[PDB]
């Protein structure tokens, strides 16, 4: 939520992301939020994943966040398990 | 030239009925007496076009954009190659 954008930095970040993630079994670790370059890492993820030979998910992007800092916590709590886990953005 | 006149010919010769001349009376009773009640024949036009939905439209268009980026970077790679860029370099 405190970020700014310029073109060639975005290009460098995206190119590095796909080149490092598409080869080998690289695991990219990042938080949980859709803000700034933090959102742009994911948008690059789907920019690569939309056109993929194996299709489905060729990348394992793990998000880390604090339960305290979650907007729609109501509905994310279950006693044992239901697993629709709906989270509208 | 072969393929071009083939497609030009088929574009208007493809809209011909599948009923053989021996069995043309059925198509006659279906369409030629149907003509007179209308000023202009409004039969369904025989083409290979398809109606596109919004979701498939966007899902495709993003994909052509991504492969266009892939083509543009490759294009730059070839514009490095010819010796003209070498001589002005």
């Amino acid at each position: 939520k405190n970020f700014n954008m310029k073109p060639r930095l975005k290009s460098i970040f995206r190119r590095g992301l796909v080149k490092v993630a598409q080869t080998t079994g690289a695991w990219i670790i990042t938080g949980g939020s859709h803000t700034g370059v933090m959102k742009q890492v994911g948008e690059a993820v789907r920019d690569f994943s939309l056109s993929s030979s194996y299709k489905e998910g060729e990348l394992i992007t793990i998000g880390v966040a604090t339960w305290g800092t979650v907007h729609r916590r109501e509905g994310l709590i279950h006693p044992t398990g239901s697993f629709p886990a709906e989270y509208i953005l | 030239i072969w393929k071009f006149q083939r497609h030009d010919l088929i574009e208007e010769y493809h809209g011909r009925p599948a009923a053989p001349p021996p069995f043309i009376l059925l198509s006659h009773l279906q369409l030629f007496i149907k003509r007179v009640v209308l000023k202009t024949p409004a039969k369904r036009h025989k083409q290979l076009k398809n109606k596109l939905e919004k979701n498939e439209e966007a899902a495709l268009l993003s994909w052509e954009i991504y492969l266009k980026e892939n083509y543009l970077q490759n294009r730059q790679f070839q514009q490095k190659q010819r010796p003209e860029q070498k001589i002005e370099d």
